């Protein structure tokens, strides 16, 4: 019936930022209008209720104005500890959340640390065979982790897994891992993942030959 | 402490009913201060609210889905239910109970909330990660020892927790979403953990505990370098 129009959907910002988030209501809620933070994995915690007051357990850089239509939740001084999700919640007409906005942070950037795991036998015993790359603690987030077996790119056979970004140093992880058969991993020699970020001058190849590990 | 515990299935086949129960603890449902309520919240979506219910028997509901939820209340269990009937896949989401009306005499906001249970809608069963150590083939780094857990074809994606026999200073874990496997409809994720050397002897070896679904935890041993 009441539907919140949450502006934007995501947004990166910077330590001190002011950090804005809208939620247009459409029609009038008065000051019904509540604001959550929710941590990856977590349930949403109350900070904003009655559009404007702070709900206890809040840091004060967190406030919330507006009464009707128009409201806006402000960071007044992001921190890497309030990169969340965030949802306005109206209860003017039952219960309605806004699509919600994820916060990231912005920081200076820092390249990957990169390691390789060969397949063990054990996997190997079992048929399979994956090759882990792994990257650690990097921003910005954009990051290519790039598969070559014999120097032959590989498609369609690797899966990436990037971490939520950190709370307290706003780095990130990753995690690709290319997948084969125990056959077409024995007819090969040369594996390689070959990572690109900003913060590598140049791409960072790690590699091993089959069985040499 | 007031505590909210869902309970429920980890797996409901398409067009079955969901039914899922929020046991509270620290007060009564029966109370005539506050409302109860479920909301639930797809992967990766937002929020979504799907109905309250109060001691006097009053139901509030979602527009969108008044017709498939059924909510109702235990007063002498002091639990209420949720049931969600036409489950498709769009109705995979973690479900959460929570109380309401704290200030005004109907439902405000959300204070305090259940941890939270995922419901995945699926026709396929419950598929047990295959866990194999990993062990470094690139440089150690630094003083410490890299080793890893590959956690293989699993499914459903969550509940996935990994943790280490070693931890503490020097120690560091680090964790990744479940990935979906290009093979199909199976998911696989890894497991980092970096320690010192000194705590990673060669011939020894650490254990990292991989507990998923409603299953027991595997324990593997990956050897140290």
């Amino acid at each position: 019936d009441i539907q919140m129009t949450q502006s934007p959907s995501s947004l990166s910002a910077s330590v001190g930022d002011r950090v804005t988030i809208t939620c247009q209501a459409s029609q009038d809620i008065r000051n019904y209008l509540n604001w959550y933070q929710q941590r990856p994995g977590k349930a949403p915690k109350l900070l904003i209720f009655d559009a404007s007051n702070l709900e206890t357990g809040v840091p004060s850089r967190f406030s919330g104005s507006g009464s009707g239509t128009h409201f806006t939740f402000t960071i007044s001084s992001l921190q890497p500890e309030d990169i969340a999700t965030y949802y306005c919640q109206q209860y003017g007409e039952l219960i309605t959340f806004g699509g919600g906005t994820n916060v990231q942070m912005k920081r200076t950037v820092a390249a990957p640390s990169v390691f390789i795991f060969p397949p063990s036998d054990e996997q190997l015993k079992s048929g399979t065979a994956s090759v882990v790359c792994l990257l650690n603690n990097f921003y910005p987030r954009e990051a290519k982790v790039q598969w070559k077996v014999d120097n032959a790119l590989q498609s369609g056979n690797s899966q990436e897994s990037v971490t939520e970004q950190d709370s307290k140093d706003s780095t990130y992880s990753l995690s690709s891992t290319l997948t084969l058969s125990k056959a077409d991993y024995e007819k090969h020699k040369v594996y390689a993942c070959e990572v690109t970020h900003q913060g590598l001058s140049s791409p960072v190849t790690k590699s091993f030959n089959r069985g040499e590990c | 402490q007031l505590q909210l515990q869902e309970s429920g299935p980890g797996l409901v086949k398409p067009s079955e009913t969901l039914s899922l129960t929020c046991s509270v603890s620290g007060e009564s449902i029966s109370n005539s201060a506050y409302y109860w309520a479920w909301i639930r919240q797809p992967p990766g979506k937002a929020l979504e609210w799907i109905a309250t219910v109060y001691y006097t028997g009053r139901t509030y509901h979602n527009p969108s889905l008044k017709s498939r939820v059924a909510i109702s209340m235990d007063t002498s269990k002091n639990q209420f239910s949720l049931k969600l009937r036409s489950v498709t896949a769009a109705d995979t989401a973690v479900y959460y109970c929570a109380r309401t009306g704290i200030v005004v005499t109907t439902p405000d906001w959300f204070d305090p909330w259940g941890p939270g249970a995922l419901v995945t809608v699926s026709a396929a069963s419950p598929t047990s990660p295959k866990v194999f150590p990993l062990s470094l083939c690139s440089t150690q780094p630094d003083g410490n020892v890299v080793i890893a857990c590959l956690v293989q074809g699993f499914f459903p994606q969550e509940p996935l927790s990994v943790t280490w026999s070693e931890s503490g200073q020097g120690v560091t874990a680090r964790n990744f979403p479940p990935s979906q496997d290009a093979s199909g409809d199976l998911y696989t994720t890894s497991s980092q953990l970096t320690l010192p050397a000194t705590q990673c002897l060669a011939g020894k070896s650490v254990t990292c505990h991989v507990k998923h679904y409603t299953n027991p935890s595997q324990d593997v041993t990956v050897p140290c370098p």
